[PDB]
RNA sequence: CUCCGGGGAGGCGGCAAAUAUCCUUUGAUCCGGAGAUGUCUGAAUGGGGGAACCCACCUACUUUAAGGUAGGUAUUGCAACAUGAAUACAUAGUGUUGCAAGGCGAACGAGGGGAAGUGAAACAUCUCAGUACCCUUAGGAAAAGAAAUCAAUUGAGAUUCCCUCAGUAGCGGCGAGCGAACGGGGAUCAGCCCAUUAAGUUAUGUGUGUUUUAGUGGAACGCUCUGGGAAGUGCGAACGUAGAGGGUGAUAUUCCCGUACACGAAAGGGCACACAUAAUGAUGACGAGUAGGGCGAGGCACGUGAAACCUUGUCUGAAUAUGGGGGGACCAUCCUCCAAGGCUAAAUACUCCUGACUGACCGAUAGUGAACCAGUACCGUGAGGGAAAGGCGAAAAGAACCCCU
RNA sequence: GAACCCACUGUCGUUGAAAAGCCAGGGGAUGACUUGUGGAUAGGGGUGAAAGGCUAAUCAAGCCUGGUGAUAGCUGGUUCU
RNA sequence: UGAGAAGCAUGCUGGAGGUAUCAGAAGUGCGAAUGCUGACGUGAGUAACGACAAAACGGGUGAAAAACCCGUUCGCCGAAAGACCAAGGGUUCCAGUCCAACGUUAAUCGGGGCUGGGUGAGUCGACCCCUAAGGCGAGGCCGAAAGGCGUAGUCGAUGGGA
């Protein structure tokens, strides 16, 4: 499924309107990608789907702090 | 096996004209038995509980009539019944 | 308050009014007197009982509220209460107190 | 019989349940060849069957 | 002339059976209902 | 079937009445409480399967022939242990044990998605409407809740619900329509904590009160007349902390069951409080990818409008008590409060069910579709649709026997 | 040219023997043939040597339940003195 | 009896309820809606009694015989009007007894009512072993939820196996 490990993201619903405001459904999907981070402390290559704004604070963090706090949830990386 | 079901495997002796000449020119002996008996089961029962050696055993099951009574519609219940012969001239 | 079988009673409602008799049996609401409110029944004659079908009289049931418990003393209907003397439950005459006659 | 039965012992009691089940085949042998005129004997071995059976596993 | 029901009870059973019902939430529903409004036969 | 308690002349359930056996004052039937047994299918869980069927393995006791008995053998999650690749440590994987979950069911709560008929006398903005419907999930209620809140005589003090304010102020192809708040009156009333760890909640055990699961006693009317039958007429009498209700051959406070009242529990269960332990609150120690901003949407009575305020899909991004948020564009002054961490009862919503009581509600074409063997008969492959049918008599006393056939 | 598969003409039937038939003739009959059992394709979809044909005696958008008691400036009806 | 909706008295039937006056509340007056439910008329003793071969007589039973049973003649099918298997049905199978309802007439007859009886497997079929089309599917990939696809595997005869 469409959703952020980092950030918990998911696809939301909302409207098109026209220039006659006319409305249609529509969604607005994450910007999710798949990406390797290399993990000194176990010596491997983890495997995240995650947004850009997960890359920023992956940057901002560091990736031992995340990777720490995902499995304290209750991921299983 | 236990004494228990032994006891319980015959139900009753068929009386009729089938039954009757069977009996009389072959020794054959006709029983009601419980709807899950075997044959082999059947055999044991006879021989234990009427003290005579058993041949072989032929078995036939027969599905129970629907009456009508009154307004009511029921179904009787399905019966098996053994044939058993014995050895030379025993019973 | 109980009328019991092997009771003595007198009939206070219906065409037997004034006559009194032995119970025979009690059942539910209803109870039957020796020798009262007989019917003439008419029985077809049975293959298998023999017993060729006649006329024949018996004792018809009674509600129990037709009939009240008769005093010896003084021939009179009476009601039943309950008194506990030494250690029995007894019946008792309501218009006495003595204890109901025992048969 | 119930008071009877609850003094034998086990061994006692696991006896008399065998011997009780062969009477009530037999019993039901003889009501079905017809020659028996009380019936109320069947009934009276089932549940001393059944007495036995509660009595036994109340004891053990 | 040929008519619309052909009976098979084992492509019967198959399409309308106890088994093919619990096999999807729909038919789950469907038992549901049926035993709600006291059906005395569920299925075929 | 067994035991405990109640009760004392009958009883072997009903359509469905009968004979026959039969059981019962060494106490039956029956009523209340606690135990024993409880086949197969069904989440079904040893594998399979067209539900109530087919087939298989392991252990232990018996067994002599080709059997019996008693257990165990599903998946997922978590924890401990053992084993263990590419690959050297490792890791992935694999296995055993222990614990927990799945499913069903009336309405009410919360959350994810989300129409159209219709109205506008056409119709696209709008309305219908966050309604119908689908999906996930908790409890006895849920949710919310202790101000980065309102107000503006410079005051009020957490949430929730009812009456007003008011069809007012506003929104709107300024159409049709939608529609507040401040202030006041009530219901209820409560605050407590962030790792030296609070209130509150849950499970077990003990004690003090209270209420329930059978039951017992319970007053007092005779004569006369009509009548098939008296409870109805006429004459007089009694009880009433009792003249509620039902029944009895027609209308009964004194004929029966009862009614006010008094009394009653071996055993088990519910509730209130006190106390002794377990867990819980609680991976939380003052709140940074945070507040704020550009772009596109959604919510607020409010349709981007002078649009203040809340959420964010995307791109960005501070200060941090010498600080920061709000007071409806926005600037200055003044007033007020401290976000980016939590827990919390009552007033509130509902009835698949349990006991009692009631009705200017119906009385067999009515009232539930169903007073009766009805979600049955019947129709359809199926989802599904769906009837008609009450009344002898007080008591069967239900017509012995004769005649035509 | 039989069986088997079709349906070109005419009569009869039209509250039928039959909600599509009978009788007398007619076409293919080793093939692009006929047929049994069990499977796959689902409604703005499926399938179609193509007729808007077929999709359970129903098709220019199947059936059942729900929104629902839809709306109807239209037609009918509206009970004693 | 009154101007009316209607009121009053009484003979017969019936066998247990009814209710003045003044107030009060309504499921409060039916001829029509191709209205709804049930009963019953006219058409009328009218149409009709449903392939492809056809019946006649003697006797029997019986309340009753064109239709049942026995017998002697006649006719019809005979690559289906015969014999059998699978599918589907479920007691319709055999014997005794009965004719109210059904059988397009009658019925002593019946696939009709009631009572009893009847199916016997190492070699026939199923179960079982094996797999096709296809279904499901640990982990796995994907998707707001529901869920979709699919590996190992597991089912699945219309086929192979004494």
């Amino acid at each position: 499924s469409k959703v952020c490990q980092v950030t918990g993201k998911r696809p939301v619903v909302g409207n098109n309107v026209s220039h006659a405001n006319n409305k249609t459904k529509r969604r607005f999907e994450p910007n999710l990608h798949h990406h390797r981070f290399w993990l000194e402390s176990e010596k491997r290559f983890v495997r995240l789907r995650l947004t850009t704004k997960g890359m920023r604070i992956i940057d901002k963090l560091g990736i031992e702090k995340v990777v720490a706090d995902l499995r304290a949830q209750g991921q299983k990386i | 096996m236990n004494n228990e079901r032994i006891y319980q495997v015959l139900k009753g002796p068929v009386f009729s004209e089938k039954a009757q000449v069977l009996g009389d020119t072959a020794g054959v002996q006709v029983f009601k038995v419980d709807i899950n008996a075997t044959k082999l089961e059947i055999k044991k029962a006879v021989e234990k509980l009427f003290g005579v050696e058993v041949v072989k055993v032929n078995t036939t099951i027969t599905k129970g009539k629907t009456k009508r009574f009154g307004r009511t519609l029921g179904r009787r219940s399905d019966v098996k019944k053994a044939y058993v012969t014995l050895k030379a001239g025993q019973d | 308050a109980k009328i019991k079988k092997g009771d003595q009673v007198i009939v206070i409602a219906g065409k037997e009014k004034g006559k009194q008799g032995t119970v025979l049996s009690v059942s539910e609401d209803r109870v039957k007197v020796e020798g009262l409110n007989l019917v003439k029944k008419h029985q077809k004659p049975n293959r298998v009982t023999g017993a060729e079908g006649g006329i024949v009289t018996q004792e018809a049931s009674l509600h129990i509220s037709n009939v009240a418990i008769l005093n010896a003393t003084t021939q009179k209907a009476d009601r039943v209460g309950y008194q506990v003397i030494d250690g029995v439950k007894t019946r008792v005459y309501k218009s006495t107190g003595e204890s109901v006659a025992v048969a | 019989k119930t008071k009877d039965l609850r003094e034998k012992s086990v061994e006692e009691l696991k006896a008399l349940l065998d011997e009780q089940q062969l009477n009530q085949f037999r019993l039901r042998m003889a009501k079905a060849t017809g020659q028996l005129g009380k019936s109320h004997e069947v009934q009276v071995a089932r549940k001393t069957i059944a007495r036995i059976k509660t009595l036994l596993t109340e004891k053990q | 002339m040929k008519r619309t029901f052909q009976p098979s009870e084992l492509k019967r059973k198959r399409v309308h059976g106890f088994r093919a019902r619990m096999a999807t939430k729909a038919g789950r529903q469907v038992l549901a209902r049926r035993r709600a409004k006291g059906r005395h036969s569920l299925t075929v």
